[PDB]
Order: C-alpha cells, then structure tokens, then sequence
C-alpha cells in the first residue's frame, strides 16, 4: 500500500491556493532498456516553467509543500527484473575528478523535467554503498508481483520557509538492481511513468 | 486527441497491432430548436 | 543505557594542533570536520544541535616554562579577525577573553549554540544566491569563529610554544539518518572521491561456495 | 452516427456531448493513453 | 449479464406445450477465419424440420414464442478481435441490382438451419450503414473480457398471431468489427456456437 | 454622492475570483488643456494584458463583471470649467466619411489602454446631439463645488455569459462642456485620472 515518510502526516501550520494546484502532473514517460543504469530528478525543481504551480514558484520566493508520489511501470508476465523506488532527503552529488576541484557544474545538478542519469550507480554518486541505501523510504518495485509504489513525503527542512529556485529539498532515485531480462521475441523497452501531486501549498512573498 | 503516453508493449508471439474503436451519444440536458429540412442527394 | 545519542558523542578528542613561533600569534578556524574519526561519525546524521566545550593544553618544546600570561580570545560568527599581534582588535569589549598562566592547570571555556537557522545543516543543496548570510554547496550557518591565541608582552617573547584543543559535545540532538561514508574523501569541504579507481567494500574470497 | 443525424434537422442546439472509447487488443498487452480535450478557442496542441 | 430486447418479460395472455419444448437446442459451430465477413440467421425459420418443435410448426398455422439466446465463441487468450450480436426486428434484404429489378429470389433469404452469409457489411446488405447499428439490442462478445452474450426476446408483431412458415419474426446477425489476428503457432479457427431455447410456445390450429 | 445605474446592485447567480482581483487599478493622468476636446475608454477592453485581471480574461472565454468607478480630477479654486461625465452602455462610433463606406477600422474603435480623442464633440461621434445626452447615468464635476464622481455600473447586456475581447459592454466619456479659463500666472494642464475596481468577476472556460 502507501509508505509515508519518517511517519508524518503533510499539514501546515501567507497565501494558500486550493485545488487548482491539486490536479495531478505527469512527467516524461522513460525508457529502462536491458543496460540502463538509473536516473534521478531532484524535487521540486522539475515543477517549474509548467503548468500552474509553475507561475506560483517563479514569481514566489518563499515555499512550503508536501507532496505525494506515484510510481508505476507497466510490463507483462514475460519479463523480469526489479526496481527501486526511494526517496533521499537532502541529495548532494559531487564531482567524480581527482586532484583543480572539478565541480559538477549546473547542468548536471539541477536537471529539469528531464531526468538525469547516474555515472557511477554502485556508490549512488555521492561516495554512500547502495548496500546501505534503505534507511531512507524505499519501496521495492518487483515485475513478478507488484507495479505501483506510493510514497507520500512531508516537508522536511530546518528553517519553515525557503526559497524555491536556489533551495531543493529533497531527490528521488531509481535504480534497476536486478538487470532486465527478456527471451527474443518481445518488446526491448519497458516503460517508466512517475505521477506527482502536491498536497497543501502556502506560498508567499510578491514578485 | 489522443497523445500516446507510453510505447505498446507485448510479451512475444503476440501481434503488435490493436485497434481503438470510438462511441458517441448525448446526455439529457440536449436541447433543440427551429424544425428545418436536411440535405439528402436524390430528389424524386 | 549507554546505546543512546548523547553518550555516543560524548567523549572528548583532538581537533587541531595550533602552533606559534614568537607573527607572535597563531589563529586558528573552528572547524569540527578536522580529523576524519569525528567526520565520518557526524555525517551519519543530518541535522544536529549541540553545545560545545573546549579544553586548551600548553606544552612548550622541551616540555614545561617558568610562567607566562598567554591569552586565548573568541571572535562571534561576523566580526572582524585579528591582523596584527598589536592591532585594536585585541582590546574590544565583544571578544570574550581568557587570561592563563602556563603553570596553572588547563583553561576550560564554554560555547553556546551560534546559529540563525534552528539546527545545522551538514548537507546543503543550492546556490546561496539570494541565499543565507564553485559556489555548491557552502553555507555561512555553519561557522563558528576563531580563538587567536596570544602571549602578552611588550617585546621580545621567544619562547616557540605549541597549542592542543580538545572537543567535547553536549546535550547533542540529532535528526534524520543517512548512511555511512565509504569511499575515503579527498577534498575538506566536498564529497568528492577518485572515481578512476572505486574501493570495493567486502574482501574477496574463492568463490560463491565453501563459506 | 445518429447524433450527427438528426441534428441535420433541427437547426439550433445545445447540450452536452460524450464520447466513449473502448479497445480490442490481446489480454497479454498492457501501456497507456492520454485522452485529451482542449477548450474551443485554440487549436490542437503542440507537444505533450 | 443478459440484456432484454425493450425491457418486457415474454409472457402470454389454443393449445400449450410444456417442457418438452424448453429443451435447449444446439445449431452447427461455424468456423470465424481470418477474411470472413458475417453470418445471419431468421428465426423461426431454422428451427424448423428440426425436433420436436419442427413437428409443431410444420403443421399448426398459428404460432406465438418468445425465444432466448446464448451465442459463446471458444478463444485462449492469445487471439483479439471482438465480434457483435445484434437482434434485428423485421429483417429485409434486397438485392445487389441496379436496372429488371433482381430479387434475391429463395435460396438466400431463408437459409435455414445452415446460416448465410453477408455480401456486403458496411452497409447490412440493406442500404443501412452500421454506424448506426446499435439502436437495436445489441451486445459485444470482446475476446479479450468476456466470451458469452445473453439475449432474450419477447414476441414483436402487430397481429397477435401468424403463421410460421411464411412471415419471420425478426433475425439474428452476427459481424466481425474487428478483424482477426494472430501470431504464428496457434489455431486459425475461433468456433462460433448458438443456443436457442423457446420460452412459451403457443400454437394453434390443425393440420 | 455615488449614483447607480438604472437602480441595481452588482451581484451575480464556473470559476469566481476574490480579493486578489478586487484590488484597484490606476490608468494614466491625461492632460485636460485650454482647447481639447474629449476621450473615451470602451471598458472591458483597457483592463487587458495589465495585471492579475489580464491574465484571467485573456484566457478565459466567458465573462461577467460589473464595475466601480471613480473619476477625478485636482485643480486648485482659481481655475474654472465643468466637465462631464457618463457612462453609456453600447457605445457604437461610425467613421465620418460620405459615399466606398468607410469604417474606422481597429486602432480608433478599440484604444487599450490610451483613451482616444474625439474628433467631433457636438454630435459624440455618433449622430447623437449631446444636449439629449443626459438620459444615461451622468455626473457634473465642477471645479468650483466638487471633484469627484463615483458611479456603479452592474452588468447589462442581453446573454447572460460573453466573451472578453470581441465584444464590450459599454464605454464611458469624458467632455468638456465648459472650456478651461484662468488668468496668467498659473499651471495650465490640469490632470485627470481614473480608478476601476471589479466588483464580481465570475469567469468560465479554459485557454
């Protein structure tokens, strides 16, 4: 069923739109072939220049909003392999150089509506084992059972406002831990979709 | 329209092409007004 | 019991080996990400809040000196550092001092919690433009301050002295978890790592079988 | 259809028309589709 | 479930059989290929010179029934294509000429137990488009959710009593919307089997 | 005081916008010198692409609204002359040429923003004599006793529900009976300026 995160209902305690911004959002439709290595997207960046909420972040400097995930990938009964469906607060990546200093940069870290696409996946980028990556809210998407996972986050920051273009409060990850694997005479790509709702918006500031 | 979210996906030897039929009616609060005849094409 | 939090950090460690030569000063950056037995044991969590409490240690080459009124000072999070062993920043009202023999026993002093935002962030994830008072990732709530040692003297001091700071948490509450660090970092203040050359996690073995 | 027919007839109308889809594919196959509907003063959209 | 024809229960208000008559009968299985193009039928012409009602409708000139359909069609799951059931009150097919004036003369406009077969489908072999085909009772046989359709019918005329070898009450058909596929390996035959069973037969006069 | 039009209070029995549209608005200080003649506005026009209300008819095409106005105009007690003002509901001009037939095109017959000019007063630039022309809603400012006029207009207009940008509802006018005198030694524009406040907006449709 759902998973809450860290076990809190999202509510708030400034303007307050209403259900205008409550309809549901669809991001890209991926592809997750036989030899892809996972992809991430850094929320709630990719919920700018679209849409209605688009014109309430753009133009609004401080922010507060829980949101409300729904991840599914449809693939019949002839196909097999497992996903991973989790959701790090606070998602640092780092440069892969050695030495001066190769940053990132900015069109790596803050990727848009188009998600990126992990380097190296077995140390999730960030020098952490992927052993160890189920502290954090998982939910095992597995093609024999179940295609659908529903992870419902509050929001999670110190100070109780920040701005919503510098700032980023959390990132979700999805990676293929057991590669995909097909007899000939199939289909080559099973698509992934990603659904997201945010639950109780308060904006505030002008201009 | 009708825009394609995701590419069709079959398990193998099944054929990889369906077809979409459409329906179409009125519900009740479907008016009408001035009596007119219509445009046919033989005349008799 | 002895499993909870607070005992967990509670023991006191070295931070950092402040030397002076006569400059006639040595300063020195609060800066608890020193070492990396105390790094890798507080990026476990993501937020904490604490207070700290130093504990200075005087040892002159050689070992031991007849007496002298070194002193240490402390400079709050946004005022100026000082330049000089002579300067005017050494006799301002806001920069809490402390006056210690050598002879005497070790100087203890305390600090309060020094921050605007309610707990610190050891991860940051933005561009402190239009932000809180190349750019990734650095945040100016966690400084702390400086201490600047100084002995006190009109002229010609000479004695090559040599300072110790030790580091003990208090009262110290954490939040939500992450997961430990294995790939041995090579920049202070990033989480780079030389991504040529991967460390494994696990030492090899035969095979799958004979366990 | 038949709606198309007899307002063929009857010059004027108004009310609310709805449409239906339903598929004939396989039991095995499975995706997805995004029925849309603009309102009437633009023309059909661009992209996605 | 079953889908009566104008939401009216056949009943009747002259000799009366009983349930030697309400044995279900069982035409021949036809044979739905790749290319073929329709089947119709007219009741209560094929059931006679059949059974025990064909002994009762052969030689009393009066006759009043209501009937009940079961059409079902055998499919796996790896075959598509959905199939129509419609219920035509006063079926009239006319010939294909353009002058004179070409009857269809006998050997296609009552078939009997062997039904026959449409020439020409989008139009209903009648000047009728098929758009337009579902005012009447119909029903979707769809191979990939069900595979059974259930249709009663009460008695439609204005007389209250006919005879049962010249006039035809109504007719049954039976068209492939969708057109048959298949990968290769399976069968190339979907069966299409009927069931016919009268309701309250009432009959009248002798010899 | 205020006056009414035609004695009704603006309410309204789709989508409803508060307070965020019931702010003011402000257009631009005209200059009212020794010999001009007259402007016009044709309201709801000059609220487009300005503002939080631009974006709610620009992409709405339903609309209903009615307005609050308040004209006036400073000057201090050595200056003389009344102006008028009144508000008419369809307001029509037609080009001023004999014949062929020419209209007066876009830029006159819909001035934005800008109010336009008259060009011939006597007769409004509609055939229209202006010494009948008190049978609308008017009110006499008159720099000697008082300098300002504060008229409600609700929504008037045969179909209960219009678009924004083909059609307007009415207009309002502005002309100077008296003409301006005073003695030398003084300024000599004497500004007038504007204020619109929607009362009800109650709009419908999407993009």
């Amino acid at each position: 069923n759902i998973v809450l995160a860290y076990g809190e209902w999202p509510e708030y305690c400034p303007t307050r739109p209403d259900v205008s911004v409550n309809r549901f959002y669809t991001l890209d439709s991926k592809m997750w072939q036989e030899n892809s290595t996972g992809w991430y997207w850094k929320f709630p960046d990719v919920l700018n220049k679209t849409g209605v909420f688009g014109q309430n972040a753009q133009f609004h400097y401080l922010y507060r909003s829980g949101f409300c995930l729904h991840v599914q990938c449809n693939a019949s009964k002839f196909h097999q392999g497992a996903l991973l469906v989790a959701v790090i607060p606070e998602f640092v990546i780092a440069g892969r150089g050695s030495n001066e200093a190769p940053h990132p940069g900015f069109t790596t870290t803050f990727p848009g509506t188009t998600g990126a696409t992990f380097y190296d996946p077995y140390v999730l980028d960030s020098g952490v084992p992927l052993s160890q990556a189920l502290i954090y809210p998982h939910q095992w998407i597995n093609l024999r059972t179940n295609n659908c996972a529903t992870v419902i986050v509050p929001y999670i920051n110190a100070v109780p406002f920040d701005s919503a273009i510098n700032h980023s409060n959390f990132g979700l990850i999805v990676i293929p831990v057991s590669p995909l694997k097909y007899s000939s005479g199939a289909t080559t790509a099973i698509p992934i979709t990603i659904t997201i709702a945010p639950l109780n918006s308060e904006f505030g500031g002008l201009r | 329209t009708l825009w394609y979210q995701t590419n069709y996906v079959v398990p193998p030897e099944t054929p990889g092409e369906a077809y979409i039929i459409a329906m179409g009616a009125a519900q009740d609060n479907f008016t009408l007004k001035i009596c007119k005849d219509t445009d046919e094409v033989t005349q008799q | 019991l002895e499993t909870t939090i607070n005992h967990f950090f509670s023991r006191s460690g070295l931070v950092g080996v402040v030397n002076l030569t006569d400059t006639g000063y040595a300063t020195w950056d609060i800066d608890i990400m020193g070492f990396v037995q105390l790094r890798r044991k507080c990026e476990m969590f993501t937020y904490m809040r604490f207070n700290a409490e130093f504990t200075f240690v005087t040892t002159t080459e050689n070992g031991g000196a007849r007496p002298y009124m070194l002193q240490y000072m402390y400079v709050p999070p946004g005022a100026p550092k000082p330049t000089g062993r002579d300067a005017f920043q050494w006799q301002t009202a806001t920069n809490p001092s402390v006056f210690v023999k050598l002879t005497d026993p070790p100087a203890q002093v305390s600090v309060p919690f020094m921050s605007p935002a309610s707990a610190y962030q050891w991860f940051y994830d933005g561009y402190p433009t239009f932000g809180q008072h190349t750019t990734y990732g650095l945040c100016p709530n966690n400084m702390m301050g400086t201490f600047a040692v100084r002995v006190v003297s009109r002229e010609a001091s000479q004695l090559k002295l040599q300072t110790r700071v030790y580091m003990k948490l208090k009262h110290v509450r954490a939040w939500v978890p992450r997961p430990i660090r294995s790939q041995p970092y090579l920049l202070k203040n990033f989480p780079n790592y030389d991504s040529s050359k991967i460390t494994n996690s696990a030492r090899d073995r035969s095979s799958i079988k004979q366990a | 259809t038949l709606v198309g027919q007899i307002c063929r007839y009857y010059t004027q109308w108004s009310g609310s028309l709805k449409v239906t889809f339903m598929f004939t594919g396989s039991f095995m196959a499975t995706g997805k589709m995004l029925v849309a509907y603009s309102p009437p003063g633009s023309a059909q959209p661009a992209n996605r």
